[PDB]
C-alpha cells in the first residue's frame, strides 16, 4: 500500500461537514471521518470501495 | 442532492457572549482557496 | 457566472443532506443564496418545492452564490467588533461577539476571528454592528499554538468592449465559447455602450429560445422582440430591435422600410441555414458600404479545424462504436450510464429508430428536429429526461444540463443534382464538419462543477461541403433582395467560394419575387424548390405542377407510390416536375408537402 495510508485521517482547517473514509492503519481499515472542505491529505475518499481498493 | 432548512434571521445581539483573542497571524492563501502559515 | 437558466425567503439556512446531517450554513439574501464554495461545490439544492442553481463563484476566495451574484459588501473596519451567528448541526443558533484577530495575507490583509465552533458549521454569517453581514465562518488555519482561527470572507461587488468594434466599415468576430460570459455578460455590455453611442441596434438569434434567453440576459433594456408577422415597425423611441436569423431575411425580402441598422450583431454566425448565409451576405455588403458595423459571435469562426477545441470544464474524449439503429445487445455502456446524455443523428428517422430503441429501456427521451425545436427544447428544461436524440439543430446555442453526448458525427446533405434534370437529393449519412463536431462536443464541458462529461465519438470528420444546397439557395435568396444604392449583395466572404453562381442570376421580377416568398413562407416549401415554382411563372395556389412530373418523380411513402386527393375531388399520383428530397424526407415533412400538393394550405 502507498505510503499515504499511514496518514490518520485529516480534517482539515475548515468547518464543513462531509463524511468521508480513511485508512487507520493500527485498525487495519477505512472508518468513515469528518472532512472539513479543504486542503483533503491522500488519506481521504468519498467510498470505502475505493478506500478498501486504494488501501 | 441537497435539501435547506431555517436557522434564523440576520440580527445583532446585545445579550451576546464576548469570546475570543485578537492574534495577528501572518497566513497566505493558495489557489484552491486555502491557508497555512 | 455559470450555464442554465430556470421559494425565496431570507434567513440563514442549514444546508443538509440525507446521507439528515448538516453539512454546512448559507445566507438566503434578496433573492441570492450565500455559502463557501468547500461546503456544495456547485451541487444544487431542492427545498420548498423549489431548486436553486449556482450562478457566480470565486473559488480562489471559498466563496459560491447561488440564483444571482453577491452584492452583499460591507466591509469589517478593521475596528468594529463583530458577532459570529453560528449555527451548529443540531443545536439552536448562537451569537458570538469578538474583536478580530488579522490574518495578514500578505497579498492583502483581513480580519480573523478565533472561534472554533463544530464540523457543520461553514457558511455561518458573520454580522456587524450596524446589523450587515460582513463575512461568512468556516474558511481558516491552524495556530502554531494548536488553536482554530477562522478568517472572515466576503467579496467586493464586469465587461468592457473595445471601442473598434463599432467602426463603421468593420466587422468583428468574436470567437466566443461557452463558459465566456456571451449571452450573460458580453451581449448586454455591447448593448448598452452602442445605447450610449445612439446606435441602431439589430441582434439576430438562430432560434426563439435563443432569442429568448436574450430576452432574459438584456431585460431592463429597450428590446423590442421582432415577430416575422410584421414586414417592419418603426418607433421614433430609442430601441433595440431583437429577432431571428429567418425573420431578418423575410423582411429583407418582403419589406421596404428596412431600417438603417448601423450595429448589426449576429449570435451563433456559424448557422448554414440559407436564410442565416443569406442575411451575413447582406450584412457584410451594408459593413463595405460603410453603413454599419457587424459582429458575428461564433465558437467555429471560418477556418475552424479542431474538432476537440479547449473547454472550461475537462471533457472526456471517449472514441468508440455507436449503434446507427435499434440495437438488441453489446451496447450497455449506453444504457448503463446514469447521466443525461445528448444523441446527435443524422435524420429524423434514425432518430426515431434509436429514441424508440431507448424508450424500450425505460428511458425519458426528448427528440429534437429543426421545425419541432422551438416547441420541445423547452420541454427538456422544464422537465428530468434521459436523452435528446437530436439533429444538427442543437448545434445553435442549445445548452442542455447533461453529461455526455453521443456523436457518430453522421449527417445528411442536400445537394442540388446537375446530371440532366436539376433536382434536391439528400447524400449520406456522410461526415460531418469538424466545426459541426466541435458544437456537437460543445453541449456539454461548460459546467464547472462537473469533471467527468464524456464525449463519445466514432468516425473523422471532412470538410467537404462544397456541394452543399445551402450555398446556392442562400444566393437565391439574396440576389432577391434588392438595395436602394444599388449595390451587390454576394455571399460573406469566407462562403462565397462555395458556390460557382454569378451574382444576381436569381433575381426574379415582381409577382415572380412575391410568389417565392409566399412559397417559402405559406407553403414550407425549400428555397430551391420554392425558387424552381416561382421563376418558371406559376401562381401560389396553381397546384398542378405537382403531379405533371416524370415518372421517376414519383414520392413513395413507406414503400407505397402516393396517391393525393386533389381540392376538386380529383385522385392523382404525387409526381412532381421538380424533385426535392426534403419534401419527403420524413413523415412530417412529407405529411406537408401533402397537404400543399392538395390545395388544403
Amino acid at each position: 500500500r502507498p505510503d499515504f495510508c499511514l496518514e490518520p485521517p485529516y480534517t482539515g482547517p475548515c468547518k464543513a461537514r462531509m463524511i468521508r473514509y480513511f485508512y487507520n492503519a493500527k485498525a487495519g481499515l477505512c472508518q468513515p471521518f469528518v472532512y472539513g472542505g479543504c486542503r483533503a491529505k491522500r488519506n481521504n475518499f468519498k467510498s470505502s470501495e475505493d478506500c478498501m481498493r486504494t488501501c | 442532492d441537497l435539501s435547506l432548512e431555517k436557522a434564523a434571521n440576520v440580527q445583532w445581539d446585545e445579550m451576546a457572549d464576548i469570546t475570543g483573542s485578537s492574534p495577528i497571524i501572518e497566513v497566505k492563501q493558495d489557489e484552491d482557496g486555502s491557508f497555512s502559515i | 457566472l455559470w450555464d442554465v437558466p430556470s421559494t425565496l425567503s431570507e434567513g440563514v439556512y442549514r444546508i443538509m443532506q440525507r446521507g439528515k446531517t448538516q453539512v454546512g450554513v448559507g445566507i438566503h439574501m434578496e433573492g441570492v443564496f450565500h455559502t463557501m464554495w468547500h461546503v456544495t461545490r456547485g451541487s444544487v439544492i431542492c427545498h420548498e418545492t423549489g431548486r436553486l442553481e449556482p450562478s457566480w463563484a470565486d473559488v480562489r476566495n471559498d466563496m459560491i452564490s447561488y440564483g444571482g451574484g453577491w452584492r452583499l459588501g460591507d466591509k469589517w473596519d478593521k475596528e468594529e467588533d463583530v458577532q459570529v451567528l453560528a449555527i451548529e448541526p443540531g443545536k439552536n443558533p448562537k451569537h458570538v461577539q469578538t474583536k478580530p484577530g488579522l490574518f495578514k495575507t500578505l497579498t492583502g490583509e483581513i480580519g480573523a476571528v478565533t472561534l472554533d465552533f463544530k464540523p457543520g458549521t461553514s457558511g455561518s454569517p458573520i454580522i456587524n454592528k450596524k446589523g450587515k453581514v460582513i463575512g461568512l465562518y468556516g474558511n481558516g488555519v491552524v495556530t502554531k499554538s494548536g488553536d482554530y482561527v477562522s478568517a472572515i470572507t466576503q467579496a467586493e461587488r464586469d465587461y468592457e468592449v473595445d471601442e473598434d468594434i463599432f467602426r463603421k466599415k468593420r466587422l468583428t468576430i468574436m470567437d466566443l465559447h461557452p463558459g465566456a460570459g456571451k449571452t450573460k455578460r458580453i451581449l448586454p455590455s455591447i448593448v448598452r455602450e452602442a445605447l450610449k453611442r445612439r446606435l441602431r441596434t439589430l441582434i439576430l438569434a438562430p432560434t426563439r429560445v435563443v432569442a429568448a434567453e436574450m430576452e432574459e440576459a438584456l431585460r431592463g433594456l429597450p428590446i423590442r422582440y421582432q415577430t416575422p408577422a410584421v414586414k417592419s415597425e418603426h418607433t421614433g423611441r430609442e430601441i433595440v430591435d431583437l429577432m431571428c436569423h429567418a425573420t431578418f431575411t423575410t423582411r429583407l425580402l418582403s419589406s421596404t422600410r428596412v431600417p438603417n441598422y448601423n450595429l448589426i450583431v449576429m449570435d451563433e454566425a456559424h448557422f448554414t441555414d440559407p436564410c442565416s448565409v443569406a442575411a451575413r451576405g447582406y450584412i457584410s455588403t451594408r459593413v463595405e458600404m460603410g453603413e454599419a458595423a457587424a459582429i458575428f459571435m461564433t465558437a467555429t469562426p471560418p477556418g475552424s479545424i479542431d474538432p476537440f477545441p479547449q473547454s472550461n470544464s475537462p471533457i472526456e474524449d471517449i472514441e468508440r462504436e455507436i449503434p446507427e439503429r435499434s440495437w438488441n445487445t453489446g451496447f450497455d455502456w449506453i444504457t448503463d450510464y446514469q447521466g443525461k446524455t445528448v444523441w446527435f443523428v443524422p435524420s429524423i428517422k434514425a432518430g426515431n429508430d434509436i429514441a424508440n430503441c431507448l424508450r424500450k429501456s425505460g428511458k425519458k427521451v426528448i427528440q429534437l428536429s429543426r421545425k419541432t425545436f422551438d416547441t420541445e427544447y423547452p420541454k427538456t428544461k422544464l422537465t428530468d429526461w434521459d436523452f435528446v436524440v437530436t439533429t444538427d439543430i442543437s448545434e445553435m446555442g442549445a445548452n442542455f444540463r447533461a453529461g455526455r453526448v453521443i456523436d457518430p458525427r453522421r449527417c445528411l446533405k442536400p445537394v442540388i443534382l446537375t446530371d440532366g434534370p436539376e433536382r434536391v437529393i439528400l447524400a449520406g449519412p456522410i461526415p460531418v464538419t469538424p466545426a459541426s463536431a466541435a458544437q456537437r462536443r460543445g453541449r456539454i464541458g461548460r459546467n464547472p462543477a462537473q469533471e467527468d462529461d464524456q464525449y463519445v465519438f466514432s468516425g473523422d470528420p471532412l470538410k467537404n461541403d462544397e456541394d452543399h444546397a445551402h450555398w446556392t439557395e442562400a444566393k437565391m435568396l439574396l440576389d432577391n433582395i434588392y438595395t436602394p444604392e444599388g449595390i451587390i449583395p454576394t455571399l460573406f466572404g469566407p462562403e462565397r467560394e462555395k458556390t460557382q453562381a454569378i451574382d444576381g442570376e436569381f433575381r426574379l421580377r415582381g409577382e415572380q419575387r412575391k410568389t417565392f416568398v409566399e412559397l417559402m413562407r405559406r407553403g414550407d416549401l425549400p428555397v430551391w424548390l420554392s425558387y424552381k415554382v416561382a421563376s418558371a411563372g406559376i401562381s401560389y395556389k396553381d397546384r398542378e405542377w405537382c403531379f405533371t412530373g416524370e415518372r421517376n418523380n414519383q414520392i413513395l411513402e413507406e414503400n407505397m407510390e402516393v396517391e393525393i386527393w386533389t381540392r376538386e375531388g380529383e385522385k392523382k399520383k404525387l409526381r412532381p416536375k421538380w424533385l426535392d428530397a426534403r419534401v419527403y424526407a420524413d413523415p412530417m415533412a412529407l405529411k406537408d408537402f401533402k397537404e400543399f400538393a392538395s390545395g388544403r394550405k
